[PDB]
């Protein structure tokens, strides 16, 4: 049972090879100077920073190895700084149309250099975005043959979106408020997700914690904190322990 | 007063009562004040250009119920 | 001699040198630096969907008067 040098997946998987890119699609830099992205006025004066990348949405996307293969972007070889390009359709970082219509075919995009989760503003969806060397991009629709993997991934977003938003707002709550919380989220419309329970996040105690920890971190100005509330503490402390020790508390 | 939407790149619509008085940096200290978002971080869009801090609402042709994107940086 | 170009930035800037055409694209982007205080290494120029090579010149690649160049920074 061979495995990929580069993204560590068995290589006795027809599935798992990248087809053809987007129609006509172009390199990242080209890519990124199409009028279509643009959201500016130029003027002799500029809007933003130099030191700012761009950023817009991306649909119909797929990211592989640089052995051509299907990845997913979660077990840590962005981390471990294994190359992961992609490819898809940049859009204005405005439009909410999932569609190939009206946007930028991109190929070999990248490689990403770290993915993350946003969007913990109360809205219905979970926002997850690409950095690049030149770009950073807010994901929309993944391709036909990357979807199923892109779906592996959502219930352990969803549970970190509910749990995040629960402890910012909520500074002196409980596990067991948080777990009622939990219970009562309606999964979002636009997927096929279960219910949410207190086994959800019991599953994905240490990601969940990370991304409290992430979404912290990156608060430079700390303006909706949250560190070691009460919740929290008892999420750290589950989160240090095996599956079976959280279930065992539960 | 006038009404205006907001939407967030989550789907989130915050609505806002404004005047075509107030400039663009106003509208984010009234999203600031309702949603606790820092004006420095907030971009704010309308018929798919960028606005600016300094300009109004009425220059910009903001119509009633019309819909703005808020993209955070 | 010289010749009057545009270079647009991802930035909503837009640019404007005098060159000649026989200044190499790491000329172009030496006077970017001067003007806009890029370091050129960050920098990538793009005509005609092409991304420009440092060691050839505007004439090259057939750049000419008020046509517009793309810099994208890698950062
Ligand atoms: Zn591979």
């Amino acid at each position: 049972m061979p495995k990929c040098i580069q993204c560590g997946q068995y290589l006795d998987d027809p599935d798992l090879k990248y087809g053809q890119h987007p129609p006509d699609a172009v390199d990242e830099p080209q890519m990124l100077t199409n009028e279509k992205l643009s959201i500016f006025d130029a003027n002799e004066s500029g809007f933003e920073s130099y030191e700012a990348l761009p950023q817009h949405k991306l649909t119909c996307f797929s990211v592989y190895c640089k052995h051509g293969h299907l990845c997913p972007i979660d077990t840590g070889l962005i981390e471990k700084n294994i190359e992961l390009f992609f490819s898809g359709s940049a859009k204005p970082i405005y439009d909410d149309d999932p569609s190939l219509e009206g946007g930028v075919n991109g190929k070999n995009l990248g490689p990403i250099n770290e993915w993350w989760i946003t969007g913990f503003d109360g809205g219905e969806k979970a926002l997850i975005g690409f950095s690049t060397s030149f770009a950073e991009y807010i994901l929309m629709d993944p391709s036909p043959e990357y979807a199923p993997i892109f779906g592996l991934m959502q219930e352990k977003i969803y549970i970190s979106k509910i749990v995040v938003e629960f402890l910012q707002s909520n500074s002196d709550s409980t596990y067991e408020d948080l777990i009622n919380k939990i219970e009562t989220t309606v999964p979002p419309s636009g997927l096929n997700l279960n219910r949410f329970t207190e086994d959800s996040l019991l599953r994905h105690a240490q990601f969940v914690v990370e991304q409290v920890e992430s979404y912290d971190e990156a608060g430079d100005s700390d303006e909706q904190p949250i560190f070691l509330t009460p919740c929290m503490r008892d999420l750290i402390k589950l989160a240090g322990v095996t599956l079976g020790q959280r279930r065992a508390q539960a | 007063h006038m009404q205006i939407f907001v939407k967030t790149l989550t789907g989130k619509t915050i609505t806002l009562e404004v005047e075509p008085s107030d400039t663009i940096e106003n509208v984010k200290a009234k999203i600031q004040d309702k949603e606790g978002i820092p004006p420095d971080q907030q971009r704010l869009i309308f018929a798919g250009k960028q606005l600016e801090d300094g300009r109004t609402l009425s220059d910009y042709n903001i119509q009633k119920e019309s819909t703005l994107h808020l993209v955070l940086r």
